[PDB]
C-alpha cells in the first residue's frame, strides 16, 4: 500500500492567504484549429513559408492549421513532446 | 529578493537539485528570499543528500567485486516521498483538482511514449495504469462535457467535483523523440504529478465511488490494453450523462477505438469492436469511401456525429454524417 | 640509491600474469561479515527446528601468513610492494626463498584488499585449494616461478 | 582498431567450434527428419518447451497448426562468431542487428530453421496487446523523402501513406495492419515487410551504479529463463511475449 490514504479529509484552508502564490495559469482554450476546419483558417501557400520563417517563440502558432477530409487521415502531432516541455519550461523558469 | 546562484550556494545543494525542489514545491523567479530561506529546512533535501550517499556506498561495493552486500543495499533503501510535499502546496482539494489541469497533460503524453534510455518502461506502465485509471473513474461517474479533436490530439472536459478541468491526449501512433529534449527535467515533473494523482485519485474513489485501487482482467489486458480492461468495483446531473443510454455501438476496425469508446461509455452507450474478435447494435461507426455489408438494422456514421453530440448535448441529426460524404465544419466548443 | 632487498619489490609481476592471480584468488573470497552473519541466522531458524565441510578462503594477515610460510602450509603468497614501512615486509620474499614457497610481489597494495574484503592487505596467500582449482594453482605457481623467479634471478643483487 | 588479446581470439575458435558443431549436428537430424529416413536417429519428432512463471518447464509437442511467433534478438553467447548458416537465417529475417524484432508464421518448414537460430533469438506466442500496443508504439517504413533521398525510414504517424504504399490488397489504416498480422491472412506477407524490423530498446540500458547491478541481476535472470540445449533434439524455448 503506497499513496493509499487520504490527506485533505475536510481540507478548507486555501493557499492564496499570502499574495505571493502566484496561480500558474491555465493555458489558453483551442480555438478553431481542429482536423475539420472551416478552410478560411487552412494558411495561404505564401504564409505557409512566411511562418516557418519567423523565429520560434514569436509565434502566434505553434503549427499549421490543415484540413482533413477523414479521421483516419490525421496524422501523429510530431511536435507534441516539444509543447508539452516548453510549458513545463515556462512554470519554473519564466519569471510570474 | 534573491540571485540564482546566491539560492544555490545558499542551499548548499547542486543546481539539478536545487531544481528538482524547485519544481517539487511550486517555486518560480530574482527568487523570493523567504521562500528560499523556507525551502531550507525539509525533509526532501535531507533524502537527497541520502541518495548521494547511497550512490558511493553502492559503487564501493560494485568497484571492488563483492556483490552481494550491494544486493543488500539495495534492500536497505529507502527512498524520498512526495507525501507532504503537496499538504503544503495544495491544502484543499479544490486547489488540487485546479492544477491537475496541467498534471494530467504530461501524464497522457508519456503514457505515448516508446521506452528509451532516458525513461524506463517501468516509468511509463505507471504512467500508463494511472491515465487508464483517470478514464476508467471518468467513465464511471460520468463526468464529460466537452469534446475537441483537433491536428495536436483530443481535448477533453471534465467537471471533477464542479469546476471544468481540460486535457489532451494524443493520437496512438508512434511518436518520434527528439534528441533536443531533456528528458530529465520531464521526469521529475512526471515525478511529482505522478504522486499528486494517486493522492487525488483515492480521495475521488474513497468519497464518491469505489475501492482503491482496482484490479484488472489478465485476459482482457490482453485482448485491449485499453479501457474496456481494468474492471471496477463499487463497495444522472448533466444532459450529456443522460445521452446514448439504451443505445449501443459497434465501433468497427478503421476508428481509433481508445479515443472514441471513452466517450461512448462515459455518456451511456454500450461498446463492441472489430478488434476483440482478433445482436443489439444499433449504430456503426465506419471510416471507409465504401462500405461493404449495408444491412437495414443498423445506423450508419462517421465519428463526428459523436464529437458533434457531446458538444450539443441535443442529438444532431444523422444525415450530415453518411459514410462517402463531405462532414461539417467542426467548430471548437471555445 | 637502493639497496638490493628493498626494491626487490618494484619489479612486480606482469599484467597477463597479475589478472590471471586474481583469475584464481577472486575465486577464494572470504565471506562478508554480512554475509557470514545471515549464514548463521540461516543456521539458527534451522538449527532451532531441525554437516558440513571446511570452507577454502585465502589467508590474510601478516602474523597469519608468515606462521603459515615456514610451516609450509602456504603454496602461493602474494606481496604488495607500496607499505607504509617497507621493512614490514622487506624480509618476507626471502624468508619465502628460504622455505622454497611460491611468491609474486603483486602491484596495489589496495588491489589485494579487494580480494579480502579488507581496505588494504599488505599479503595475502592461497593456502587451501578446490579440488577442480588445485592444477590451476599448481600451473599458476609454475607460471610465477617462470616470470618472476627465473628472470630475476638477479633481484637479490644490483642496487 | 585495438589490439586484440591471445585469449580472446582462441576463445572466438573454441566456441565456434562448438556451434559449427551443433548447428551440422542439428542440420542433419533434420535432414534425416524431413527426408523419412528415420532408421537411426535420436528422436524423430518435434517438441516444444514452454517455460512460464517457480519456474515450470512444460513438455508439449509441436502440432502441424500454423502458429505466430514474434521472434526478439538477445545477443548470445559470449565469445561466438557467427557462420554462414546462422548469416543466411537472420539475413532473412533482417534481424543482423541486436534488440530486433520481428513476425514470422510457423509451420513445418520454419520450425527446422527456428532450432539453428535459437541460441540466438527469444521466441514466443504474443497476445493481441503486445502486437497492438507494439505497432501503435514502434513502427517504420522505408520510403523516399523529399525529393531526392531514399534510405528515410521515419514512423507510422499517418494512415495515408498505409494508403500509399498498400491500398490495392485492402488494407488502408495502421489498424488494418494489426488485423493482417495478429489474424493470419492474404495481406501478411503484403505488410510483413512494410513494417520491415522493430526497433525495441534494450533492458536496463546503461553502464553505471545502478544499472551495472540491475544488468547483473537480469543477466544471470538470463541462464535460468533461457537454456542452451546443444543437442539435435533440441526442444524449441518458448517464453512469455506478454512479460517480455
Amino acid at each position: 500500500e503506497n499513496y493509499q490514504y487520504d490527506l485533505w479529509g475536510d481540507s478548507t484552508e486555501t493557499n492564496d492567504h499570502v499574495m505571493h502564490l502566484r496561480a500558474p495559469k491555465l493555458p489558453p482554450p483551442t480555438n478553431e484549429e481542429s482536423y475539420n476546419p472551416p478552410e478560411e483558417y487552412l494558411l495561404s501557400p505564401e504564409e505557409k513559408e512566411a511562418w516557418e520563417n519567423t523565429e520560434y517563440s514569436e509565434r502566434e502558432r505553434n503549427f499549421i492549421p490543415q484540413k482533413y477530409s477523414a479521421l483516419r487521415k490525421v496524422p501523429g502531432y510530431g511536435e507534441s513532446i516539444r509543447e508539452r516541455f516548453e510549458r513545463s519550461l515556462d512554470l519554473y523558469l519564466a519569471p510570474r | 529578493f534573491i540571485t540564482r546562484s546566491q539560492a544555490v550556494r545558499k542551499l548548499q545543494v547542486s543546481l539539478a537539485d536545487f531544481r528538482r525542489l524547485c519544481i517539487f514545491k511550486g517555486i518560480y523567479p530574482f527568487y523570493y528570499a523567504k521562500d528560499i530561506q523556507y525551502l531550507m529546512h525539509e525533509p526532501v533535501l535531507a533524502k537527497f543528500r541520502e541518495h548521494k550517499t547511497f550512490a558511493r556506498k553502492l559503487t564501493r561495493a560494485l568497484g571492488r567485486g563483492e556483490v552481494s552486500s550491494a544486493k543488500r543495499l539495495e534492500e536497505n533503501r529507502d527512498s524520498y516521498t512526495l507525501d507532504h510535499i503537496i499538504k503544503e502546496r495544495y491544502p484543499s482539494f479544490p486547489d488540487a483538482i485546479r492544477d491537475i489541469d496541467d498534471a494530467l497533460n504530461m501524464l497522457f503524453l508519456f503514457s505515448n511514449l516508446p521506452s528509451t534510455n532516458q525513461v524506463s518502461s517501468k516509468i511509463i506502465n505507471d504512467a500508463q495504469k494511472i491515465c487508464n485509471q483517470w478514464l476508467a473513474y471518468v467513465a464511471k461517474e460520468r463526468l464529460v462535457r466537452k469534446v475537441f479533436v483537433s491536428i495536436k490530439g483530443v481535448y477533453y472536459q471534465a467537471n471533477i467535483k464542479g469546476e471544468e478541468v481540460r486535457w489532451l491526449v494524443p493520437f496512438k501512433f508512434p511518436e518520434n523523440i527528439p534528441s533536443d529534449v531533456d528528458f530529465r527535467i520531464m521526469l521529475t515533473f512526471l515525478e511529482f504529478y505522478s504522486t499528486l494523482l494517486h493522492f487525488v485519485l483515492y480521495k475521488l474513489y474513497t468519497d464518491s465511488g469505489l475501492i482503491y485501487p482496482p484490479k484488472l482482467d489478465l485476459k482482457k489486458d490482453k485482448i485491449i490494453s485499453g479501457l474496456s480492461s481494468y474492471i471496477l468495483e463499487s463497495r444522472y446531473d448533466s444532459p450529456v450523462a443522460s445521452l446514448f443510454s439504451a443505445f449501443v455501438f459497434y465501433v468497427s476496425r478503421e476508428v481509433p477505438i481508445d479515443i472514441l469508446e471513452f466517450l461512448i461509455l462515459s455518456c451511456g452507450g454500450n461498446v463492441i469492436s472489430e478488434a476483440a474478435m482478433d445482436s443489439k447494435v444499433t449504430h456503426q461507426i465506419v471510416d471507409r469511401p465504401v462500405l461493404k455489408n449495408k444491412v437495414a438494422g443498423r445506423t450508419y456514421i462517421q465519428p463526428q456525429w459523436i464529437f458533434d453530440c457531446i458538444n450539443k448535448g441535443e442529438l444532431v441529426p444523422a444525415n450530415k454524417y453518411l459514410p462517402g460524404e463531405a462532414l461539417p465544419p467542426h467548430l471548437s466548443p471555445w | 640509491k637502493v639497496p638490493p632487498t628493498i626494491a626487490q619489490f618494484q619489479y612486480t609481476l606482469d599484467r597477463n600474469t597479475a589478472a590471471e592471480t586474481f583469475k584464481l584468488f577472486n575465486k577464494y573470497r572470504p565471506e562478508t561479515a554480512a554475509e557470514k552473519k545471515e549464514r548463521l541466522t540461516k543456521e539458527a531458524a534451522a538449527v532451532a527446528e531441525g554437516a558440513s565441510p571446511k570452507p577454502y578462503a585465502v589467508k590474510y594477515g601478516l602474523n597469519h601468513v608468515v606462521a603459515l610460510i615456514e610451516n609450509k602450509k602456504a603454496k602461493l603468497v602474494l606481496i604488495a610492494n607500496d607499505v607504509d614501512p617497507i621493512e614490514l615486509v622487506v624480509f618476507l620474499p626471502a624468508l619465502c626463498k628460504k622455505m622454497g614457497v611460491p611468491y609474486a610481489i603483486v602491484k596495489g597494495k589496495a588491489r589485494l584488499g579487494t580480494l579480502v574484503n579488507q581496505k588494504t592487505s599488505a599479503v595475502a596467500a592461497l593456502t587451501e585449494v578446490r579440488a577442480e582449482d588445485e592444477a590451476a594453482l599448481a600451473k599458476l605457481v609454475s607460471t610465477i616461478d617462470a616470470n618472476f623467479a627465473d628472470k630475476y634471478d638477479e633481484v637479490k643483487k644490483h642496487w | 582498431n585495438k589490439f586484440v588479446r591471445a585469449e580472446s581470439i582462441v576463445a572466438k575458435t573454441l566456441a565456434t567450434s562448438r556451434e559449427k558443431e551443433r548447428i551440422k549436428r542439428v542440420s542433419i537430424l533434420e535432414d534425416k527428419k524431413a527426408k523419412n529416413e528415420t532408421q537411426h536417429i535420436a528422436s524423430g519428432k518435434d517438441f516444444i518447451l514452454k517455460i512460464t512463471e517457480g519456474l515450470i518447464r512444460e513438455k508439449t509437442t509441436y502440432d502441424g497448426k500454423p502458429a505466430l511467433l514474434f521472434i526478439v534478438r538477445v545477443r548470445g553467447p559470449l565469445a561466438v562468431n557467427i557462420p554462414n548458416k546462422a548469416f543466411k537465417i537472420l539475413s532473412l529475417l533482417r534481424l543482423v542487428e541486436t534488440n530486433t524484432g520481428v513476425f514470422v508464421k510457423l509451420t513445418k518448414n520454419v520450425y527446422p530453421l527456428l532450432k539453428v537460430i535459437a541460441p540466438y533469438v527469444v521466441i514466443g506466442k504474443p497476445s493481441l496487446s503486445s502486437i497492438r500496443s507494439l505497432i501503435q508504439k514502434r513502427g517504420r517504413i522505408i520510403y523516399k523523402g523529399e525529393n531526392e533521398a531514399e534510405p528515410h525510414e521515419i514512423v507510422l504517424n499517418d494512415n495515408n501513406i498505409v494508403e500509399e504504399q498498400l491500398g490495392d490488397h485492402g488494407i488502408i489504416c495502421v489498424e488494418d495492419i494489426i488485423h493482417e498480422i495478429a489474424t493470419m491472412g492474404e495481406s501478411f506477407s503484403v505488410c510483413n515487410f512494410f513494417l520491415q524490423p522493430f526497433k525495441l530498446n534494450r533492458e536496463v540500458s546503461g553502464f553505471g551504479s545502478l544499472n551495472r547491478l540491475r544488468k547483473i541481476k537480469q543477466r544471470e535472470a538470463e541462464s535460468r529463463t533461457r537454456q542452451f540445449s546443444n543437442a539435435a533434439t533440441a526442444p524449441v524455448i518458448e517464453v512469455d511475449i506478454d512479460s517480455l
